[PDB]
């Protein structure tokens, strides 16, 4: 019965945790951690990935 | 000033070496020419300058 105000609840988790999880994501870089492009590369290339 | 020539490539921004670390930093930003001309003539010395 309470399906209309759970369906809201999980909607927005699930929003709150695509979120979150496009930090993982490397969109075309080395790797998606800053630390990791900012230390295996130089700072000209590590300003394009 | 006069480098040798293998290290001219490290005149550009973004570059790392002896020269782009410890001589001459052009900065990231940088705007404007490099200009390089192979002086032998003139730097260069039979028993060594």
């Amino acid at each position: 019965a309470l399906g209309k105000l759970q369906d809201v609840v999980n909607q927005n988790a699930q929003a709150l945790n695509t979120l979150v999880k496009q930090l993982s994501s490397n969109f075309g870089a080395i790797s998606s951690v800053l630390n990791d492009i900012l230390s295996r590369l130089d700072p000209p290339e590590a300003e394009v990935q | 000033f006069v480098i040798r020539g293998d290290e001219v490539r490290q005149i550009a921004p973004g570059q790392t070496g002896n020269i782009a670390d410890y001589n001459y930093k052009l900065p990231d930003d940088f705007t404007g020419c490099v200009i390089a001309w192979n002086s032998n003539n003139l730097d260069s010395k039979v028993g060594g300058n």
